[PDB]
């Protein structure tokens, strides 16, 4: 071939590999294994995060009653 | 060697008053370091310090153009430079971030939901970011959002870059003329920018340099006619994200001017963007802002800026005569950049409803203009939206359609001989086989030759065509002598009393998949419909694999082929299951649309085996 | 009753029934009264509806349709007696139990 | 006012807005009695109490 | 046939055809494919709100540390 | 959720109203 022929070849060469790896992305995040993964672990700091802010409310429900009582 | 000739340049040369520090000037330079005119005595020259910025490091390597300009400078002549000589087309739309100058950091889908929207604007109508150019806070934000671009798509975005020149790093490591200086990576210069409008006021690490010249510039590329030439020029965003007190008064001076800007502000950066969603929501009907809500304003002022009690009465005053035009701002409240910028762009061409509606054709937005154009109290004039429906044919909008549709315009009242007629002869949309079709039954029918490139292919032609796709001894109604009597005659009679039919034909012979699919769901005789399509498609695969053409066409034709034959197979079974007898006459029954003939013969005339 | 006509959009949309809707509305008010003249005949109707007439169109997704004349057109009034008598001798009648 | 046979009833194809429905009508009197007009809904119409 | 059946006919089809796409809607909808991507959407927006919400709930808790303190 | 976060809003907003009257 050309050597201009092969700026485009390379270009399009790029191309191919781009779609091709992003795509094997797009196959492994839509597949039925990795989002029942996901949904997990993202549970799991929910469970740790809403158990903190119950004992947070714990403590601000109790100021509150003691403010009320105070006025 | 035309920038230096026409661009000029101002350096400190004063008294050097001391004030503070002995050594920091009134320009804030070293004393020693020397070599507007009060209290610096600046002095005009030719510049030296522009050309080509090569970024080393910070990821990928992008070459950004720069020139260093005086603060009062004209912009026609600065217009002229981006028109010619960095070879920049003039552009559908300009944008204007501000922001707060200190670094921040926000929500992180906030921040990846802001740099989407704003690529993605930025690509679909091709315009230019205008941001504050160095790697402080909210540019540092679009400079994050353009290497997400830069990593995942392929646009080119043009992102306009304006910052002082004493503010930035190393201003001996961009001194030359025309001449690629490498930059390393006071404050540095946001990397995954384009061009450079670098102001020089004459003082060193002091802002101010840029605001006026910015303003100048957008106002003078907003006065330009866009190429549309209708009568408007190209319009501009106002884009807020977070803020202090100098993007207030910037609000309200791009909402008290001539022609007015449109600002929208964002949500969760903090600070002046959430007391204006505060404000916003907090409104009734405008200024008429209540007693509880203005000290509720004021406290949060004085606490998120540490301000005095006057300070907040003064940003609270200016807040009501930004909030005085309440229509022109929006809020993007969590739970985008490109509405932002679309409604702005449909509020500063102020044209009438059929403009937006042809706009957002163009920008390929359904829901946009749902929720916008053809929300509730919407006037609309008398057969705009039958130009509307023709515009939305001709180019693929399917969606656009199924909106027009929902929103009033009937198919019977609509469809005429002479439309459907500029149907068949459009030029948009995508590639079709149907020009072979038609040259081929002009060539067997007067055996001329090549038909000329402006023939106009009446429907006695596409008659003809359907003809000899269809075989056998099949008589479209376009050939009978009815419809050669009312086209000689013409060229509620002209109207089709059927016509999704000839939606379904004309969505057939050019390749339209998707147009085909929604029509065969409205309208009737859908069994028909969808064996004819079937047939139809098999034929002009064979054709267009008789005729050497792309095999793609001819795979692709296939594939609409099974699909329409599936459909029919799908709706057999739904017919069988819900009524026998019915099924059956449903089989059995004369179509007189379709040549007098039956279900089950279409069935076998396709082919169709499953069937 | 647009409002009704709205739930009636979602009702088609996701659930198979066929809802019993009849409205009752005067027949002097509605748009396009020339449109809907016939003896047991299809007449097509339009959906559109003028912002500049002051007469509105019917409900589109209704079931049937008990359009009362008072002999007046563009006022109110010819359909609220004919509801009220027709919905007790509705409810005079003894249901199937 | 004058009385006379009506000339306006049938059935109403909604043409646009979305979904295509039909829609059975009748023009009647303002003092007709409902007895009759039930009669019409159950029989005529086919519709169930 | 005549001119009455082809209206009940023309009738037939249509609930065919009503049928036909809402009970492909409700098998996609039905699907665990498609149950799994929606239940995840939502995880993710619940997530992003919980954060914010347990923020929130810091900064009111400060503050009903503070009303407490001055009272 | 969401009918908790709009409500938190209002008193959390109600609260720094309350303060500031303080």
């Amino acid at each position: 071939i050309t050597d201009d022929e092969l700026k485009k070849v390379h270009d399009f060469e790029e191309q191919c590999i781009e779609e091709y790896f992003r795509e094997k992305d797009d196959r492994f995040n839509s597949s039925n294994d990795e989002r029942i993964r996901v949904t997990s672990e993202r549970v799991e700091n929910m469970s740790m995060r809403l158990e903190e802010v119950n004992e947070r409310e714990h403590s601000m429900k109790a100021s509150l009653q003691t403010v009320d009582i105070r006025l | 060697s035309w920038i230096e000739r026409a661009f000029y340049k101002r350096e400190c040369v004063h008294i050097i008053p001391s004030t503070k520090d002995p050594h920091r000037c009134c320009c804030g330079r070293l004393i020693g370091q020397h070599v507007w005119s009060i209290s610096k005595h600046t002095q005009l020259s030719p510049t030296d310090a522009f050309g080509t910025i090569e970024f080393q490091g910070g990821g990928h390597s992008n070459k950004a153009m720069y020139v260093r300009v005086s603060f009062d400078t004209k912009p026609d002549l600065l217009l002229h430079l981006m028109t010619k000589e960095w070879q920049l087309e003039l552009p559908k739309l300009l944008i204007s971030v501000h922001g707060g100058l200190q670094n921040f950091e926000l929500q992180p889908k906030l921040k990846q939901v802001f740099g989407k929207g704003l690529i993605k604007a930025a690509m679909t109508t091709g315009a230019w970011i205008f941001t504050g150019g160095v790697n402080t806070g909210v540019i540092r934000h679009v400079g994050d959002a353009l290497k997400d671009h830069a990593s995942k798509s392929r646009g080119k975005i043009c992102t306009i870059g304006i910052a002082p020149w004493g503010i930035v790093e190393n201003q001996e490591d961009l001194i030359g003329r025309d001449v690629v200086r490498p930059y390393q990576t006071l404050t540095v210069l946001n990397s995954m920018h384009s061009h450079f409008i670098l102001a020089d006021n004459g003082t060193t690490g002091k802002y101010g340099a840029e605001v006026k010249l910015r303003r100048q510039l957008e106002k003078h590329i907003s006065l330009q006619k866009i190429n549309t030439r209708i009568g408007q020029g190209v319009p501009v965003v106002a884009l807020i994200v977070e803020g202090g007190p100098n993007v207030i008064s910037i609000v309200l001076e791009y909402l008290r001017d001539t022609p007015p800007v449109p600002v929208v502000v964002c949500d969760g950066s903090g600070r002046a963007s959430d007391i204006l969603a505060f404000g916003h929501k907090y409104s009734e009907e405008g200024g008429l802002i209540n007693e509880s809500l203005r000290d509720q304003l004021l406290v949060t002022i004085q606490k998120t800026f540490t301000y005095t009690r006057t300070q907040a009465q003064h940003l609270f005053i200016i807040l009501m005569e930004c909030m005085k035009k309440k229509e022109l701002i929006t809020v993007f409240r969590m739970g985008d950049i490109d509405l932002a910028i679309l409604t702005a762009l449909l509020k500063g061409a102020n044209a009438s409803a059929p403009d937006q509606l042809s706009l957002a054709l163009a920008w390929n937005r359904v829901d946009i203009a749902r929720s916008q154009i053809f929300i509730y109290g919407q006037q609309w004039p008398v057969g705009s939206l039958e130009q509307a429906m023709l515009d939305a044919l001709v180019l693929d909008r399917v969606d656009f359609v199924k909106l027009l549709i929902e929103n009033g315009v009937s198919m019977h009242r609509f469809l005429t001989i002479s439309r459907l007629e500029e149907l068949y002869n459009t030029r948009h949309g995508p590639s079709n086989t149907l020009y072979h079709l038609v040259r081929d039954v002009k060539k067997r029918e007067y055996p001329k030759g090549n038909l000329p490139p402006d023939y106009r292919i009446s429907l006695i032609d596409i008659g003809l065509v359907i003809e000899y796709l269809m075989g056998g001894a099949y008589r479209c109604n376009y050939t009978r002598k009815r419809f050669r009597t009312l086209y000689h005659n013409l060229f509620e009679i002209n109207h089709f009393p059927f016509p999704f039919h000839e939606l379904m034909v004309w969505a057939v012979l050019m390749k339209r998949q998707k147009m085909a699919l929604f029509f065969w769901q409205h309208g009737e005789e859908a069994m028909a419909k969808a064996l004819v399509a079937c047939k139809l498609c098999k034929a002009m695969a064979h054709e267009a694999s008789e005729n050497d053409m792309v095999d793609d066409i001819s795979q692709e034709l296939n594939h609409n082929s099974r699909d329409f034959g599936q459909l029919a197979v799908e709706l057999l079974d739904q017919s069988y299951k819900q009524d026998e007898q019915l099924a059956m006459k449903l089989l059995t029954y004369e179509l007189k649309n379709w040549s007098n003939a039956t279900c089950l013969q279409l069935a076998v005339a396709a082919k169709h085996r499953d069937f | 009753i647009r409002h009704v006509g709205d739930a009636l959009k979602d009702h088609a949309s996701k659930s198979r029934g066929k809802i019993c809707t009849i409205g009752i509305a005067p027949w002097g008010i509605v748009e396009n009264q020339e449109d809907l003249i016939g003896r047991d005949v299809v007449r097509p109707y339009q959906t559109m509806s003028n912002p500049m007439s002051k007469l509105t169109v019917l409900n589109s997704m209704h079931s049937h349709f008990i359009l009362a004349d008072n002999g007046t057109t563009g006022k109110y009034g010819a359909e609220v007696k004919l509801r009220r008598q027709l919905e007790k001798h509705i409810s005079l009648q003894k249901i199937n139990t």
